[PDB]
């Protein structure tokens, strides 16, 4: 038979404020496409991706977060079981970069020890509405040893080499 | 009304894989009265035993994908459910908190529970499939040890 199967499965998490565009950057990682209206997320979903690195197929299971506090409580339950997770917050909107220090002890305090971290500044496509300085955003990056990329789910920036990078992270670090 | 581009994205998948099934099912056959017919030849004999091999590590993958295909259908349908669960959800939402009735908090509350629900059900249906896997790549390596 043709259809192979996948050969390891990796659970991701994308955390951040509500309205950064985390479903955004997930649906054009899964679906290749992008729709403006937003739709805030409610409780927590996931989707699936498979994708083949290092002549293994990978199924990656990615946990999608809501940003608003009310279901903030349920988030925290999912923090655990996360081998990676995506920090995301928006170039045009100030309060979400600042909250990035109070989202990554959200991390720390619950997340595995050897999980892997990344912060995702996105809708990197807006240019004349842009607050966050890329530069601030590998400041902060840095100073926590993890990594950093401005990504775009409208103009698909660096999203699919966003996610391959946080699993072959992953991957790395098995042994 | 008219079926929306998601729902028929959905259909399309559970459509194939039925056609996956059924291709599975046929050649699940096909190598049975074909295993009657190797079976029969016996009573080269020495390498015909390991066409004979050949074969069951074929007809093993097949059992192998036909439990991932059977999952697979489980899986859409519950993303179906959830769809609906989900629209219902937010038609409530909407609302104005102003005209929200102790009915209209309960089923809105209900309806939340509900749909996490199925959401803990499609999470089971991953870790099943990663239990069979952890068992297939056991048997495969004393198979081939
Ligand atoms: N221009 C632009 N808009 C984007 C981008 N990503 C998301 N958006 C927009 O920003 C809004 C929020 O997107 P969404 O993914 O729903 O945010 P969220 O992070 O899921 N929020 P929540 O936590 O409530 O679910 C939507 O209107 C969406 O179209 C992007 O890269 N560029
Ligand atoms: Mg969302």
């Amino acid at each position: 038979m043709a259809k192979k199967t996948y050969d390891l499965l990796f659970k991701l998490l994308l955390i951040g404020d509500s309205g950064v565009g985390k479903t955004c950057v997930l649906f054009r990682f899964s679906d290749d496409a992008f729709n403006t209206t937003f739709i805030s997320t409610i409780g927590i979903d996931f989707k699936i991706k498979t994708v083949e690195l290092q002549g293994k197929k990978i199924k990656l299971q990615i946990w999608d977060t809501a940003g608003q506090e009310r279901f903030h409580t349920i988030t925290t339950s999912y923090y655990r079981g996360a081998m990676g997770i995506m920090l995301v917050y928006d170039i045009t909107n100030g309060k979400s970069f600042e909250n990035i220090s109070k989202w990554l002890r959200n991390i720390d305090e619950h997340a595995n020890e050897d999980v892997e971290r990344m912060l995702l500044g996105n809708k990197c496509d807006m240019d004349d509405k842009r607050v966050v300085p890329k530069g601030k955003g590998e400041q902060i990056a840095r100073e926590h040893g993890i990594r950093f990329f401005e990504t775009s789910a409208k103009a698909n920036i660096n999203i699919e080499k966003a996610f391959l990078t946080l699993a072959e992270d992953i991957l790395r670090k098995t042994p | 009304g008219h079926m929306k581009q998601e729902e028929l994205k959905r259909l399309y998948k559970a459509q194939a894989i039925q056609r996956q099934l059924e291709e599975v099912e046929e050649r699940q056959r096909a190598s049975e009265i074909q295993g009657v017919r190797l079976e029969k030849a016996l009573r080269d004999e020495a390498q015909l035993l390991q066409e004979w091999f050949k074969l069951v590590l074929e007809k093993n993958k097949l059992m192998r994908y036909e439990s991932e295909l059977l999952i697979m259908a489980q899986e859409l349908e519950l993303e179906d459910h959830q769809s609906r669960l989900e629209q219902k959800l937010r038609e409530k939402m909407l609302k104005e908190e102003s005209q929200k009735d102790e009915k209209d908090l309960n089923e809105e509350q209900e309806v939340f529970t509900e749909l996490m629900q199925v959401i803990e059900q499609r999470d089971k249906l991953v870790d099943s499939l990663e239990e069979q896997r952890i068992r297939e790549k056991a048997e495969d390596q004393h198979f081939e040890s």
